[PDB]
RNA sequence: AACGAGACUCUGGCAUGCUAACUAGUUACGCGACCGGUCGGCGUAACUUCUUAGAGGGACAAGUGGCGU
């Protein structure tokens, strides 16, 4: 079995969340950026961090991960969040309303609404699941 | 072309069974000069199937405690055993060896299933690889039992074992023990 | 008579000590029929078995 | 001129020196035909039989062998010769025949150009050898 | 890492009824380039340098020193 | 109407083709440095089977070969590799002559002089160096060098104004002078680290590329930013056309060509016939090199093949 | 969060790249013996492939194809 450990996984997550700009997809370059910055003991421990970094950067292209937080990714997700269509989903020419809701609006002095259209309710009073 | 020991060609040999055709390595990329390659076929699973069948024969003959590393003696045992068969049958010793391997393997076997005590064995199939391995085992076991305390030199008792098996004859240790083995497995159907 | 069937997939390991393997095999003639069989030895997909009795279907060992 | 290339089984180390010549192959100043174990004679003959006598026609290879055993030393010679002829090309002919010979050699046998890395495991106390243990007594 | 990060001592004290054994183990701090403690860090401790904050430019400017 | 079609590929490496070099004195010879510690000379046959085949293999280094260059006389070749070394070859016998030591980390770039008598190399040391052709260093450039790796440094083809152009991961463009080490202009305005810088043949403009994908062209004379061009992906290499005043850049797996007079694209170079590999990224384009004439374009790839493109005259 | 596991130390496998060698050799050239060949016969200069041992590299499930909420 070839399973990493919390030491290498934690160190790699920290490196990725702190130095996203310089890290990339290439292993042999991420191996050389880790030695420049992090004070790591010998090559065997250096490589297992810089390999999981390369593995874990591919997942970022697929989308965000529940372990790291890049403010550049925050900006990208905010650009995604600041999305509104030109025509909203709540402005409709016609709104379908039940006969029972129409009476509630009548009690709400909203009987002059012109976008409404009273529809025929379902007749069979069968809305329960069979028992057994 | 590259022929065994410089005098036994390979391109004329044909494997009959489609079942063991890919588990016997004799013809195109396995055509070697000697049954000696310092191979590493025992590192991963199913790698031994790529071992030449003549070299597979060579190993199983250096068995019992006094011979476990004396491979050069077994290379000449096989070398002399191939030049004797060709004098009797007149055919290719490689073809004789292949036909002996095909004939002497069991095709059905029995496996212990009942709890300890009374034996309730079932009937199961046999892998092609195990069939090849067990054919080699039986052929090498019959060669050294028939020569243990005889004036007959070994590589003459091996030749006689291989001749009688390519004919499917009952004068052969491997055929005798293959027939007794599928007999019991049919009883357990 | 003797039938030849081709291993299509390996299901698992059965036997008192795990010495046998479940396979499903597809016949060469009338290839539409596939049955469950037990084998002994190393088996991988693509191996072709020689069935002497070709009516039985396998069960747990 | 010349190249010097080694081959290496377990502890044996053969060194082959190749220069401009007329077809002399000699190990320890002795003909290749009569290296002491004649049973493994074809292993020494495999490179020249695979390539052909016409490639070892402008090259003169002399081999010096030391260490190990008989069988390891024979295996250290067939690799040394093969590596030295590959090294003689791609330096004195072109990068076109080196590829041809390297391919022809490596399809037949990878140990003709790559060394087997296996070496003896150390003995461990409590057993005759690396893995075998002493017989354990009960009652 | 135990051969240089710890210091061990075993001593005997003879009382009226017998002998008592006293064992003392001390695990030292790091102290880089220091008299006390090993200069080598623990083999599992990874120190990641905090980057110097910088402002990425918005418009191009040439500095013609 | 001026497009480019795949004329063929050269194979023979086992690692990323890192750099390609061409010479005007030998039209039938190019050099390829790759990430397998070997430099290959190519003999171009231009036959039906394959475009060219390797002729010499320079086996001197013990790590990735990062850059190679050819002297004006087509007999010498200067290399810089990742073990830390700058090696001088002899393309007649293919054996090294001088070894150039002194950098403490991996030497990233190489540049050999126009008058063939001075060398500049940049490394991970954050220190640029000047060298003589005998194997000695004249200046070490420690006083206000790049605070990060020197990604690439190279000379200019003008004897009027001795200039060397340096590149770095500190997101800055440096301009220097010969006979000294004085800084002239610290060009600011690059986001992300930089990878390649190239000097125009006239010696008045230079182009640099980096991770942002934006390739800015800076006036080597009058020292002001003049162009900024948008390549969608990261730029790994840049190059200038010898005579047709074009700009070429390897943006990821594509190659964009800019007229620099129309300020617009001219052709996109990418082979996308393969569609089976629907889960792996396409191989990237590492380096570029134009022929002496100006009608051939060799591109190295992470695929580890070299691809040749021809300028359709018709 | 901590100890234990892992990491760590020693060892084996690779480097025609680096630093070195009369208490290690190789190649070449002479002198010599014998029938261009052999010489662990003898002496000089080319250097480090072989021997020795220091530094630094090199392997990380890293690349591809499958399986896996």
């Amino acid at each position: 079995g070839r399973v990493r450990t919390k030491t290498v996984k934690k160190a790699a997550r920290v490196i990725i969340e702190k130095y996203y700009t310089r890290l990339g997809n290439d292993f042999h370059t991420n191996k050389r950026v880790c030695e420049e910055i992090a004070i790591i003991p010998s090559k065997k421990l250096r490589n297992k961090i810089a390999g999981y970094v390369t593995h874990l950067m591919k997942r970022i292209q697929r989308g965000p991960v529940r372990g790291i937080s890049i403010k550049l990714q925050e900006e990208e997700r905010e650009r995604r969040d600041n999305y509104v269509p030109e025509v909203s989903a709540l402005d409709q020419e016609i709104i379908e309303v039940d006969p029972d809701t129409k009476e509630m609006l009548k009690l709400l002095d909203f009987g002059s609404l012109s976008n409404l259209q009273v529809t025929q309710p379902t007749v069979g009073m069968n809305f329960k699941t069979p028992r057994g | 072309d590259i022929k065994l020991f410089g005098k036994w060609s390979t391109d004329d040999v044909q494997i009959n069974d489609i079942s063991l055709q890919d588990y016997i390595a004799v013809k195109e990329k396995y055509a070697k000069y000697l049954p000696h390659s310092a191979g590493r076929y025992a590192a991963k699973r199913f790698r031994k199937a790529q071992c030449p069948i003549v070299e597979r024969l060579t190993n199983s003959m250096m068995m019992h405690g006094r011979n476990n590393g004396k491979k050069l003696m077994t290379v000449r045992i096989v070398k002399h055993a191939f030049e004797i068969i060709h004098l009797l049958t007149g055919e290719n010793p490689l073809q004789v060896l292949v036909n002996a391997i095909i004939n002497s393997g069991p095709r059905e076997d029995s496996t212990r299933i009942g709890r300890a005590g009374t034996v309730r064995r079932q009937a199961v199939d046999v892998s092609p690889l195990r069939r090849v391995n067990q054919a080699i085992w039986l052929l090498c076991t019959g060669a050294r039992e028939a020569a243990f305390r005889n004036i007959k030199t070994i590589a003459e008792c091996l030749a006689d074992e291989l001749i009688n098996a390519a004919k499917g004859s009952s004068n052969s240790y491997a055929i005798k023990k293959k027939d007794e083995l599928e007999r019991v497995a049919k009883s357990n159907r | 008579p003797i039938k030849l069937a081709r291993v299509t997939k390996v299901l698992g390991r059965t036997g008192s000590q795990g010495q046998c393997t479940q396979v499903r095999v597809e016949f060469m003639d009338d290839t539409s029929r596939s049955i469950i069989r037990n084998v002994k030895g190393p088996v991988r997909e693509g191996d072709v078995l020689t069935l002497l009795e070709s009516e039985r279907e396998a069960r747990r060992l | 001129q010349s190249v010097q290339v080694f081959g290496r089984k377990k502890t044996a180390t053969a060194v082959a020196h190749c220069k401009r010549g007329n077809g002399l192959i000699k190990v320890n100043g002795r003909p290749l035909e009569m290296i002491e174990p004649r049973t493994l004679q074809y292993k020494l003959l495999e490179p020249v039989l695979l390539l052909g006598k016409e490639r070892f026609a402008g090259v003169d290879i002399r081999v010096r062998v030391k260490g190990g055993g008989h069988v390891a030393q024979i295996y250290a010679i067939r690799q040394s010769i093969s590596k030295a002829l590959v090294a003689y090309y791609q330096k004195y002919v072109d990068e076109a025949s080196k590829k041809e010979i390297k391919d022809i050699l490596i399809q037949y046998d990878r140990t003709l150009l790559v060394a087997d890395p296996r070496r003896c495991e150390s003995k461990k106390f409590g057993g005759p050898g690396a893995r075998a243990r002493y017989q354990k007594s009960y009652r | 890492p135990v051969n240089y990060y710890v210091d061990t001592a075993v001593r005997h004290v003879l009382l009226r009824q017998g002998v008592l054994g006293i064992k003392v183990k001390i695990m030292l701090p790091w102290d880089p380039t220091g008299k006390i403690g090993p200069k080598k860090p623990l083999p599992d401790h990874v120190s990641i340098v905090e980057p110097k904050d910088e402002i990425l430019p918005t418009t191009p400017i040439s500095e013609q020193k | 109407t001026e497009q480019m079609t795949l004329r063929g590929t050269l194979k023979g490496h086992n690692g990323w083709v890192t750099q390609i070099a061409t010479t005007p004195q030998f039209p039938d010879m190019i050099l390829s440095a790759s990430r397998d510690k070997t430099i290959i000379m190519w003999k171009l046959t231009r036959d039906e089977t394959n475009y060219g085949i390797p002729q010499r293999a320079l086996r001197g280094h013990s790590h990735f070969v990062s850059d190679v260059v050819i002297s004006s006389d087509g007999q010498f070749a200067l290399s810089g590799s990742w073990d830390g070394t700058l090696r001088l070859w002899d393309l007649t016998t293919g054996t090294t002559t001088r070894r150039f030591v002194g950098h403490t980390k991996d030497v990233l770039s190489v540049a050999f002089s126009s008058d063939n008598r001075q060398i500049v190399s940049g490394s991970r040391d954050k220190t640029i160096k000047l060298w003589n052709t005998l194997g000695v260093c004249k200046y070490t450039v420690q006083d206000e060098s790049h605070s990060e790796w020197v990604s690439c440094v190279r000379f200019s083809p003008n004897s009027s104004n001795p200039i060397i152009v340096s590149c770095g991961w500190d997101k800055l463009v440096k301009v220097w002078n010969l006979a000294n080490c004085k800084l002239k202009t610290n060009h600011i305005g690059h986001t992300g680290y930089l990878n390649t810088v190239t000097v125009s043949p006239d010696g008045s403009l230079c182009a640099s590329g980096g991770k942002d994908g934006q390739a800015m062209l800076w006036d080597l004379n009058e020292g002001k930013h003049l162009y900024t061009l948008d390549g969608g992906d990261i730029i790994n290499a840049l190059c200038f056309s010898p005579n047709r005043y074009w700009l070429c850049a390897a943006t990821g797996p594509s190659i964009k060509i800019w007229d620099l007079e129309g300020k617009i694209i001219v052709d996109e170079l990418k082979q996308e016939v393969i569609s089976t590999s629907s889960k792996a990224e396409p191989p990237q384009c590492t380096s570029l090199a134009w022929s002496a004439d100006g009608q051939t374009l060799f591109a190295g790839y992470t695929d580890n093949l070299v691809r040749v493109w021809q300028v359709t005259i018709g």
